[PDB]
RNA sequence: GCUGGCGACCAUAGCAAGAGUGAACCACCUGAUCCCUUCCCGAACUCAGAAGUGAAACCUCUUAGCGCUGAUGGUAGUGUGGGAUUACCCAUGUGAGAGUAAGUCAUCGCCAGCU
RNA sequence: CGGAGGAGUACGAAGGUGCGCUCAGCGUGGUCGGAAAUCACGCGUAGAGUAUAAAGGCAAAAGCGCGCUUAACUGCGAGAC
């Protein structure tokens, strides 16, 4: 389970998720990649599950690059507790996803195998994705 | 010679955010040509022609001819903007060569 | 229970006279915690880094010097 | 190396800035192992009002590098400044210690009649 | 030395290094002696012993050196004396160096203790000699526990080879 | 045209490398008597000077090598009116940051000395 | 009853003034002495410090030393926040 080793502050504001992904939308490590076409949140458990599925499909014959990291903590109230009395406790970590964000890249694997693995992985994710390949510009 | 792009002029009333969005709804692409010894020129291209040209690897190394009316410019592709989620081309830079 | 919930009263800092306005001697121009602005001609500095006018005239802001400091002055 | 001059200008900076802030006519003096120089400069700091140094034809044939020449240069600058029409000046030692030839020049100017 | 260096060794070094300008000829600038007698906070008399020792050794009043920065592992902290030092220039360093070269190396227990190595890489040479005798000072009587002193020579010689040349011309054992 | 002092301006001006100047000036330089100095030292500050040198240091010139400056076009954001509710679209006004083409080895004032 | 930290003091010098000075880190060499004491020399650098929490500041340093001192005065006070 991915998580920051250390943080400056325990709890952060909710914020708003707007805009597109102008940074991180270009294939840079592998030859083929999967990128999100819709915005949402990605949790550490989802990242782990997708990685495990892809590795099992590709049989550890190539390298997998993970380009999303969960660094935003999310709190929840203990349950059967009334409103007020301070902010809740940290329960899990997420990464904000904007359209165009590349999630995984694969290097050193046949294209059909990579597409099969990505198709398997996409069924575990809470947003719509698409497949891209390296281009000159 | 191998690559010829037909272009129209892009006057000052066709520049800005609204005009560019109208062009892309009409399925054209704005582009800019700059380079040594002359003043930059703004043109517009066709999306299908641009996509077909980019489909081949040799296009990024050769000298291409952009024709707008009677005149003609010999250029090379220098930069390119793509839509982050759809990958459709949106703008192009050409350096005179 | 919580351990937070404290704050201090506001202090109302900031620029009091903007460029192009006329002043009389003694008028306060800038309230600042540190020297964000520095005193130019006909401007004095207080013990809490307040900038005030020492002559009648028109306020002007500029950037000058080798460190690129921001200066305010009064022209007669 | 070069640190002597850098230190000297570092020491001169504070007095020069304070004189500029006060807005007075300045009497800036320079010293070298062979000669002495003195200038009277307007408050804005861009125009020279008067000057005097051992390089003048009167003194250039002498020792030019000791206390006796400093006194004569002080008298000369006092006379020229008084003729030019300046009376109240602030003395600028330019990072040198107020001593020896510097002090002699200042005393000769004061005796000549510049009040400071 | 002194006039010996000025009249003789200048031309000798000039011909040895074949350097055109006379200002390029190396010369020795200063001689620095140091005793860093740590843990003085526990006793406080070894420090006055050390200053008296160097005042005997060299014809100058030594200056005590305080600490900078505090180390908890040792007993040392910021504003107290940790060591002391003397510097020598001009005639004093020439006389001290002459006494060194003449009478120090015979009185030490083991010869060959000094080397032509241990050059800083810019012409300055540091050597630490144990024992405060090998000088014309009072014997074990009237002195506290014996102390060892560091001595650094600083010269205008640019590089190690020129430093070695000047040292050899002056006549250090090595 | 070279040298010194004082300013304007504060990288298109800076840093780094390479080369050059002793007639004058400047600098290194000699000495420690007298004035003055080092929590020790004529190293620094100071005085008395002219045997040496342009080595160092400072000034001057060459170089895009780092640095710095930097368009046009597009993109993001956004005031008003309208249409929608993962927060976007239309009309109208405005418009970055980053990146690209390109540029840069500054430009002026006052006084004094020399050729 | 949102997210994080401090205060209920200290100082006759840690106040005034004149004069003077630059930190931190690293690499080298050098008795005990080492990762790290003190000495000497170079290199890139404000990353040190500012009685105390944080922020805004700090080259005429607002950081650091030395001599003499009591303006840590009395009567006020144009004009502003």
């Amino acid at each position: 389970m991915l998580q920051p080793k250390r943080t400056k502050f325990r709890k952060v504001h909710k914020g708003r998720n707007t805009g597109l992904a102008h940074r991180g939308s270009t294939v840079s490590f592998g030859s083929i990649a999967i990128k999100a076409t819709e915005r949402g949140r990605m949790t550490a458990r989802q990242i782990e599950a997708a990685r495990r599925t892809i590795s099992r499909r590709i049989k550890r014959g190539g390298k997998i690059f993970i380009r999303v990291f969960p660094d935003k903590p999310i709190t929840e109230k203990p349950l059967e507790v009334r409103m007020g009395n301070g902010k809740g406790n940290v329960e899990y970590w997420v990464c904000e996803i904007k359209p165009g964000k590349i999630l995984y890249e694969i290097e050193g694997v046949n294209e059909d195998l990579a597409r099969e693995a990505f198709a398997l992985a996409a069924a575990k994710l809470p947003f719509k994705t698409t497949i891209v390949t390296r281009t000159v510009m | 010679a191998n690559f010829v792009l037909n272009a129209q002029a892009r006057a000052e009333d066709k520049q800005g955010k609204g005009a560019s969005r109208r062009l892309r709804r009409e399925s054209l692409v704005p582009a800019i040509i700059y380079g040594g010894n002359a003043e930059p020129v703004a043109v517009t291209l066709e999306l299908r022609e641009l996509v077909k040209a980019l489909e081949s690897n040799v296009f990024f190394e050769e000298v291409v001819e952009i024709k707008v009316g009677d005149k003609v410019e010999n250029v090379k592709i220098q930069a390119l903007q793509r839509h982050p989620a759809k990958n459709t081309p949106m703008h192009a830079d050409f350096k005179r060569a | 229970s919580t351990k937070n919930g404290r704050d201090s009263n506001p202090k109302m800092l900031g620029v009091k006279v903007y460029g192009g306005q006329t002043v009389t001697a003694g008028n306060i121009i800038v309230r600042q915690r540190g020297t964000e602005f520095h005193a130019g001609a006909n401007v004095g500095m207080g013990r809490d880094h307040t900038l005030f006018a020492t002559a009648d005239g028109v306020v002007k802001f500029e950037v000058k010097g080798q460190f690129g400091r921001r200066y305010v002055k009064v022209e007669t | 190396m070069n640190e002597k001059k850098q230190s000297r200008l570092r020491r001169a900076k504070s007095t020069r800035l304070h004189i500029r802030a006060l807005g007075a006519t300045r009497l800036c003096v320079n010293r070298t192992p062979r000669h002495i120089y003195a200038q009277v400069i307007s408050a804005d700091g861009g125009k020279v009002l008067a000057q005097a140094s051992t390089l003048d034809a009167s003194l250039r044939s002498g020792t030019t590098g000791n206390i006796e020449a400093a006194t004569k240069v002080g008298a000369l600058i006092a006379e020229r400044a008084k003729a030019a029409g300046v009376t109240k000046v602030a003395f600028d030692r330019s990072g040198f210690k107020y001593h020896g030839r510097i002090k002699a020049l200042a005393d000769a100017a004061r005796e000549g009649g510049l009040e400071f | 030395l002194k006039a010996r260096y000025n009249d003789e060794l200048k031309a000798k070094l000039q011909e040895e290094l074949s350097i055109k300008n006379v200002m390029e000829i190396p010369r020795i600038t200063k001689i620095t002696l140091n005793m860093g007698v740590g843990a003085a906070a526990t006793d406080k008399k070894l420090l006055d012993g050390a200053v008296a020792d160097m005042q005997l050794i060299a014809g100058q009043k030594p200056v005590v050196t305080l600490a900078r920065k505090s180390i908890a592992g040792f007993k040392i902290r910021d504003g107290w004396p940790i060591g002391c030092k003397v510097t020598l220039r001009g005639d004093q360093m020439y006389e001290f160096l002459d006494r060194l070269i003449s009478i120090a190396i015979p009185r030490i227990r083991d010869f060959r203790g000094f080397s032509a190595k241990s050059f800083d890489g810019r012409g300055n040479y540091s050597m630490g000699l144990k024992e405060q005798i090998v000088f014309p000072e009072i014997d074990f009587d009237k002195i506290d526990r014996i102390r060892g002193m560091d001595i650094t020579i600083t010269t205008t010689a640019r590089t190690d080879d020129e430093g070695r040349a000047l040292m050899r011309a002056f006549g250090f054992p090595f």
